[PDB]
């Protein structure tokens, strides 16, 4: 759902 | 120290980034990745300041922290009044356009065709269009849905980039930047114009300044709107001159985003350099036009009339709308 993907 | 360093994604926007360095007096400076997401990666390092991006773009980057500052605004009516710079942005229309002569293709007939979309994660070229597919077919298999595609980022061997040309040598197919043919809201149109694909998915704009002599380019310059119609989410076919009621979105405008720290000092940068070279700008069209690029939408659309303060120092989910974040948040279920 959530957090940046790097 | 208000120096800019500008993210360029390719080396068009590079070359275009190195006119502006220059004629800014070093007051930005360019740097280059091969794709939008390279290119918030290095914003993320501090390597980079600041760059402008659609709004599927603004998602990934927002969830990283990086926030809007300043969004594109292009021509009006209602508030008219108002300088350019103050005026509220309306966002534009995410539309399904095909060819007139390509009869019985509606919405509902999508399944099997041939599709060209902008590249994937950007708002008009794909997470709206794909967004509405999963959820009408209730499946997240988004890459079996069409045939055939051009999706600039996608698996390169995959049929997702199957349609895409790569450039002028064919090196590069499907790379999500303006060195793929099919890139971008004009790559998408001319995979549709030059009939590669059977749908585009773009934006009303798109349609308008690449039909009818607004586009000079040779793959536009005999195309005629009447050639071509728009795909309303009810099943019928419009006219392009129909957007207001035939567009599958309401899209938030392309913005620059920036490191929180650095957000007001790219601001006051920006806000300056486009007095010189936005739209009356003082020195374009003499020496440079931020906002031009001969219809190839390089660092800024094209259209883009000014950048625009925002009201209410709004986060990333507050500019981009709490129900395209959630759309954006679903069709990411997927994959
Ligand atoms: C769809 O896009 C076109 C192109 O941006 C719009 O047409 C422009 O509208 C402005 C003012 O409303 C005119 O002054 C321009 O001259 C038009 N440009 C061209 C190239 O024709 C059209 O208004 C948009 N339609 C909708 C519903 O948004
Ligand atoms: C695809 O379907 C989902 C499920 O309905 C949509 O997400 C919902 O959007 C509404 C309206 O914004 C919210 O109130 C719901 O809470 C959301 N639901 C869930 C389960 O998250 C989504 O908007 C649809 N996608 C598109 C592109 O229309
Ligand atoms: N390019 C755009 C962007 C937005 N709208 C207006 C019409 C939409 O229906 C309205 C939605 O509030 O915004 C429009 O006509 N053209
Ligand atoms: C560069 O920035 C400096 C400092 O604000 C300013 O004095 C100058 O006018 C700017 N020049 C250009 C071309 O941006
Ligand atoms: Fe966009
Ligand atoms: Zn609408
Ligand atoms: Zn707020």
């Amino acid at each position: 759902l959530e957090a940046c993907a790097f | 120290y208000t120096r800019v360093v500008w993210c360029a994604v390719g080396p068009e926007e590079q070359k275009k980034c190195q006119q502006w360095s220059q004629q800014s007096g070093q007051n930005v400076t360019c740097a280059t990745a091969s794709t939008t997401d390279d290119c918030i990666v290095l914003v993320l390092k501090g390597e980079a300041d600041a760059l402008n991006l659609d709004g599927g773009y603004i998602y990934t980057a927002g969830k990283c922290g990086l926030v809007p500052v300043l969004a594109e605004n292009r021509k009006s009516s209602k508030h008219s009044s108002l300088d350019c710079v103050l005026r509220p942005t309306e966002g534009y229309l995410a539309v399904a356009v095909v060819k007139k002569a390509n009869e019985g293709l509606t919405w509902n007939s999508l399944k099997d065709k041939k599709s060209c979309h902008t590249a994937v994660d950007r708002t008009a070229g794909w997470n709206i269009p794909m967004g509405l597919i999963v959820n009408q077919t209730g499946s997240c298999a988004f890459d079996e849905f069409f045939s055939q595609s051009c999706a600039p980022g996608a698996d390169p061997k995959s049929r997702l980039c199957a349609l895409c040309a790569g450039d002028d040598q064919g090196l590069d197919k499907c790379v999500p930047n303006s060195k793929e043919k099919y890139y971008g809201y004009t790559g998408a149109f001319r995979c549709l114009a030059e009939d590669v694909g059977d749908v585009a998915f773009v934006k009303n704009d798109t349609v308008w300044e690449n039909t009818n002599g607004e586009s000079t380019a040779d793959w536009a310059k005999n195309l005629k709107r009447e050639d071509f119609r728009l795909l309303c989410l009810d099943g019928t076919r419009k006219p392009v001159t129909e957007a207001q009621s035939c567009h599958l979105a309401v899209a938030p405008n392309h913005a620059v985003v920036s490191r929180s720290d650095r957000a007001a000092h790219v601001e006051q940068v920006l806000l300056h350099q486009q007095a010189l070279f936005g739209k009356n700008g003082k020195n374009c069209p003499d020496k440079f036009c931020l906002f031009k690029s001969e219809t190839k939408n390089l660092l800024f659309n094209d259209n883009t009339e000014c950048l625009a303060k925002l009201g209410g120092r709004p986060t990333y989910e507050e500019y981009l709308g709490t129900e395209y974040v959630t759309a954006i948040a679903n069709l990411k279920k997927c994959s």
